[PDB]
DNA sequence: CGGGGGACAGCGCGTACGTGCGTTTAAGCGGTGCTAGAGCTGTCTACGACCAATTGAGCGGCCTCGGCACCGGGATTCTC
DNA sequence: GAGAATCCCGGTGCCGAGGCCGCTCAATTGGTCGTAGACAGCTCTAGCACCGCTTAAACGCACGTACGCGCTGTCCCCCGC
């Protein structure tokens, strides 16, 4: 679903930040987007769960808020 | 060419996208910049200890098994 | 006869033994335990794969694929909560 | 290399002959069945440890199996595991 | 639906007053026509009017409003608009018909409506017009049309060959299907070992120099085989992109009679000549002679594969280096009768690639493998690569100029050695030094190599290193002649190619310059604008009928751009460039062949003078080396030779 | 023939 | 049990989000080409494990003293 | 403004904390033996960078409406005693 060429370039440059230096196998990559992907949708299913519960059909970045601090904190 | 893609890469279709599979409706347009944060914190707090993990390797290359181990922990606590 | 074949079992029981002892989980071993721990992952894997072999079955695919596990891991609701933090490389929602 | 994919693919002819498996999935059998023998196996080990015993046993695991897993799953495999170590020993 | 306008002619009196020739969603170019906002009133597409009405505008503000446009962007402006429009006219002339059909009208009459295709254009355009004015404006392509529609050179009018092959001997005879020229010895021979080898049965490799003829070679030997040996079933010839029009024109000159097609464009494109052009009553198809580029296949791998091909012809045929590549994939799933590879140098690098060219030609038949190799000096492997050598030779053919023409004139070829600027020093130390502040101010260290020499070609490649060079100088930024010369001082190649430059300004000789960086040819267009320099780039990038037109004005003789910029991997092959005497490398590729293809696109048959060539070579640094290897590589070119 | 002790509710996948 | 406040529903208004359309842009795929480090193998030396003896500290029990908590009274502070 | 609740101050009890002493076990010291790890070298491959080409996706703009927000009024419940 998410572009694995700007996925890698974003990773690449946070690791680039810890080491400064790297090499990656593509499977990394892979497993990286696979994480993410379900991260954010579980995360999203959170966030939609509190905008119907504020009878809001828009989400809103206090429910992105407020579920990061329920389930993750 | 001045824009940088570690922000811009994640970009409004493909989180529009996401949502949808997250069964969300509708969304404000300001949630995408939430997200992206979101995002780079948890790429964040994985790809540390994946170095780390390369660096008891005292390897240069970063494995899948190195992810994996990184993402099992990390994954179960979050 | 082998002593998976003597309990019937399908899995390596010389592997797991060994590896009881390689893993340092315990410097002795009893002889039931690794053959008890083969039941058991056979048990564990059957109940599994019947319902991945349905999954498949009902996509009309003969492969059992990711997508298929998956169905069947979230469907029933033991398994679902026993793997709850399991993720699913291409396994879609 | 130490893999059990000739092991799923006898139990996959054994319970669904007619199914074909991708790698991927195999591959995902492989870490699934990884995971739960740590986990059973490191749950037994420090329950030994609790019990001072250098030594694990059918009832470690047999205990440990009944605390890991859901209860329909803990007593039809307990069952499983008894009646094949009864096989086991019996012979 | 609305289609969007050839020309503009007499805000808000943007809107109200102008007038614009606009076009139709169904209707060809032809059916172009003067219209106005209001009488056209809001139709679907309007915001194309739009967009040409913002165009026009800026077209206002630039043409007519800007001080400080130039005389001769001015006359670039009209360069632009009269090519345009001429343009616009040639897709007002029909290039093919494809089918004919009569169909009723609203007012209960019927027309007879030919599917035609138009010039510069293809079968997404292409579409059915009454033949009423097909038949008068031109009548060559109806009487074409009418020939293509009934050569019988159709894949059901050939046999399974494969039992049986008569024998073919050199012949001393104008080949009598040709129409485009007049073969010499050198081509007639072509032809000759050509039809030999198809007649021991074979397949075989055509390197005779490149730029010697071989695509008329080809195509006369391909019209050969199709009349001398009933080769009626379909044959497919496989073509750099760029020179698929040339191909094409050696056609519409060499055997124009012919019923042949070239295969490109969207799926849309792609399936109306599948439907229209290949298939008759869907199947059977139309055409002898398929043109299509490797990536096309691709796009048709198993549609294709369903015909029987009765020849594979294969340009640039090093595209075809190893078995695994997806194209030699696709290639040996694809079955032919014959195969023919094209390249006027057989082998880039290595033995392995050989090899599997010679496996592609007749798989397994030659005992070439790694346990006899290339070790730089081996009593054992001399043995074997003449051995190999000796065989093969039945089964290729190559020449040189050398022996082929003497009236073509040689070429000096020099290399330049230069010196680092301070900029050149400081950046190639801070790479080899390990700085990652350096890195900071302008960021990867995980390609030294490319770091390195892209620096040593460079250092605008690093973009920080513009700015804070034209700062150091204040006064570069400030000015276009102080950027000129903060730029073009921070290399010395660039001020030895500079001052060569100027000199050929003066001399007005006309010439090719070759990089693989596509930004320092970039940098390199900016510093001949600056310099108010006419010349032309072509690159991978750009499209065909750009790039086409862009080889066919440069090529023109009244084309005051004197100057060619080129990539090597889009503009090192295939293409003739007779309009230069001199060609400059900025760097060499790790692969000599590259090189002397780039060579052959100045050094052809076309040529009318002794050609000029010059390497920039940065001193005590790593080129030499990559030349050295470059240079054993020929070496095992003379070994096979 | 690796059967099942589970008795458990029936799911369609298609 | 009584009183007050919050919750809920309905209505109006404006803005934001969604959809369509066109054009631009970068991804996706293939190929080019090379080098680095990955992994494996072999050898040698250091380090820990094991055993035995000796010594000192830690643990356990007891005693004494001080700190903390609770209770009562008065003054301060908040709330209606 | 007045009343109720909260805080501060002082005394006494009660126990726990801290210290001391003696004994036993663990820790330390020394020596022996072997194997694991470290070091070095070689070969293989996968990873990195860039170009060529196609096409789809993304971006930007305009148009429309729907949803969200705020306001108002009524009613019930929960809080406080
Ligand atoms: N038989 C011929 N007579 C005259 N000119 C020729 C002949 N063959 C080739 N040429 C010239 O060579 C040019 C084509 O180069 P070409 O040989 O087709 O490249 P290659 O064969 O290397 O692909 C044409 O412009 C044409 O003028
Ligand atoms: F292919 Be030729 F050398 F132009
Ligand atoms: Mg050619």
């Amino acid at each position: 679903l998410i572009r694995k060429l700007p996925f890698q370039r974003l990773v690449r440059e946070i690791a680039q930040d810890f080491k400064t230096d790297l090499r990656f196998q593509s499977s990394a990559v892979m497993a990286l987007q696979e994480a993410s992907e379900a991260y954010l949708v579980a995360l999203f299913e959170d966030t939609n769960l509190c905008a119907i519960h504020a009878k809001r059909v828009t989400i809103m970045p206090k429910d992105i808020q407020l579920a990061r601090r329920i389930r993750g904190e | 060419k001045v824009l940088r893609d570690n922000i811009q890469g994640i970009t409004k279709p493909a989180i529009r996208r996401l949502a949808r599979r997250g069964g969300v409706k509708r969304i404000s347009g300001l949630i995408y910049e939430e997200t992206r944060g979101v995002l780079k914190v948890f790429l964040e707090n994985v790809i540390r200890d994946a170095v780390t993990y390369t660096e008891h390797a005292k390897r240069k290359t970063v494995t899948a098994m190195d992810v994996v181990y990184a993402l099992k922990r990390q994954g179960r606590t979050l | 006869k082998t002593r998976s074949s003597r309990a019937g079992l399908q899995f390596p029981v010389g592997r797991v033994h060994r590896l009881l002892r390689k893993g340092n989980y315990a410097e002795r071993v009893g002889a039931g335990a690794p053959v008890y721990l083969a039941a058991v992952l056979e048990y564990l894997t059957a109940e599994i794969l019947e319902l991945a072999g349905n999954a498949a079955r009902d996509n009309k695919k003969t492969r059992i694929i990711p997508r298929h596990l998956q169905l069947a891991v979230r469907n029933d609701e033991e398994l679902n909560k026993l793997l709850g933090r399991v993720t699913i490389a291409q396994g879609g929602v | 290399k130490e893999s059990y994919a000739i092991y799923v693919y006898k139990v996959l002819k054994q319970v669904h002959p007619d199914t074909g498996i991708s790698s991927k999935a195999m591959s995902i059998m492989n870490s699934f069945v990884n995971d739960v023998f740590e986990r059973i196996a490191g749950e037994a080990s420090r329950l030994a440890h609790y019990n001072k015993r250098s030594t694990i046993t059918s009832r470690e695991i047999q205990t440990a199996v009944r605390l890991l897993l859901p209860g329909e799953l803990a007593k039809h495999a307990v069952s499983e595991g008894t009646k094949a170590v009864t096989k086991y020993t019996s012979a | 639906g609305i289609d969007i306008v050839i020309n503009h002619r007499l805000l808000n009196n943007c809107k109200e007053n102008y007038e614009f020739l606009i076009k139709w969603t169904d209707e060809s170019h032809l059916h172009n026509t003067w219209e106005t906002y209001e009488s056209i009133g809001q139709v679907r597409g309007l915001k194309r009017l739009d967009n040409y009405c913002k165009q026009f505008i800026i077209e206002d503000q630039q043409v007519r409003l800007d001080p400080y446009v130039t005389a001769e962007d001015i006359e670039i402006m009209d360069m632009e608009r009269e090519r345009r429009l001429d343009e616009f006219e040639e897709f007002h002339v029909p290039e093919r018909i494809i089918d004919s059909q009569r169909a009723s009208l609203e007012d209960g009459t019927s027309q007879l409506q030919y599917l035609v295709k138009w010039r510069r254009l293809n079968y997404d355009e292409a579409t059915w017009e009454n033949a009423t004015d097909i038949v008068k404006l031109a009548p060559e392509q109806v009487k074409h049309f009418q020939n293509r529609e009934n050569s019988k050179i159709l894949p059901q009018y050939s046999s399974n060959y494969t039992s049986q092959r008569p024998r073919f001997e050199k012949l001393s005879v104008q080949p009598p299907f040709i129409k485009g020229g007049e073969l010499r010895d050198f081509q007639l021979t072509g032809i000759n070992w050509m039809a030999f080898l198809w007649s021991k049965g074979d397949n075989g490799i055509l390197a005779d120099e490149m730029g010697l003829g071989k695509t008329v070679q080809t195509v006369a030997f391909i019209s050969w085989l199709i009349f001398a040996r009933r080769q009626n079933g379909p044959h497919i010839i496989v073509v750099p992109l760029s020179t698929m029009p040339a191909w094409l024109d050696t056609f519409e000159k060499w055997a124009p009679d012919l019923n042949c097609i070239c295969y490109m464009g969207n799926q849309k494109s792609r399936d109306t000549i599948r439907e229209y052009e290949f298939y008759t009553n869907p199947k059977t198809m139309k055409f002898n002679v398929l043109l299509t580029t490797y990536e096309y296949i691709l796009k048709d791998r198993a549609e294709l594969g369903s015909i029987k091909w009765q020849f594979m012809a294969v340009d640039e045929a090093h595209r075809l280096k190893n078995a695994e590549s997806s194209l030699y994939e696709s290639l040996n799933s694809f079955k032919v009768a014959n195969r023919m590879l094209i390249t006027g140098t057989p082998l880039q690098n290595n033995i392995k690639e050989l090899a599997a060219l010679v496996n592609f030609l007749m798989p397994g038949r030659f005992t070439i493998d790694q346990e006899i190799d290339f070790e730089n000096q081996d009593e054992e492997q001399e043995e074997y690569i003449h051995d190999l050598h000796r065989r093969i030779q039945p089964f290729i053919l190559r020449r040189l100029k050398k022996d082929v023409e003497k009236s073509l004139p040689s070429k000096t070829e020099r290399i330049l050695r230069v010196e680092l600027s301070d900029v050149q020093t400081e950046y190639y130390k801070n790479i080899l030094t390990k700085n990652y502040s350096a890195l900071t101010a302008g960021f990867s260290l995980l390609n030294i190599m490319n770091e390195l020499k892209k620096a040593s070609n460079h250092p605008y490649l690093f973009d920080n290193a513009e700015e804070r060079v034209l700062q150091k100088f204040g006064d570069g930024k400030m000015t276009r002649e102080n950027v000129l010369r903060g730029l073009i001082m921070s290399s010395g190649k660039m001020v030895l190619l500079d001052q060569l430059l100027t000199r050929l300004k003066k001399d007005g000789h006309r010439v090719l310059i070759f990089s693989q960086m596509v930004r320092m040819l970039d940098i390199l267009g900016d510093y001949l604008s600056i310099k108010g320099i006419n010349f032309q780039r072509l690159d991978g990038t750009v499209p065909s009928a750009q790039r086409r037109i862009s080889i066919d004005h440069f090529n023109s003789p009244d084309s005051n751009d004197f100057v060619f910029l080129l990539s090597t991997r889009a503009g090192g092959l295939g293409i003739n460039l007779m309009t230069a005497d001199t060609v400059v490398i900025f760097d060499s590729d790790w692969n000599p062949q590259a090189d002397l293809q780039a060579m052959a696109r100045a050094h052809r048959i076309g040529q009318k003078n002794h050609v000029m060539v010059y390497r920039l070579v940065s001193k005590d640094t790593v080129e030499e080396e990559v030349l050295e290897r470059a240079r054993k590589k020929m070496i095992l070119e003379y070994a096979i030779i | 023939t690796r059967f099942s002790n589970r008795q458990n509710k029936t799911v369609n996948y298609n």
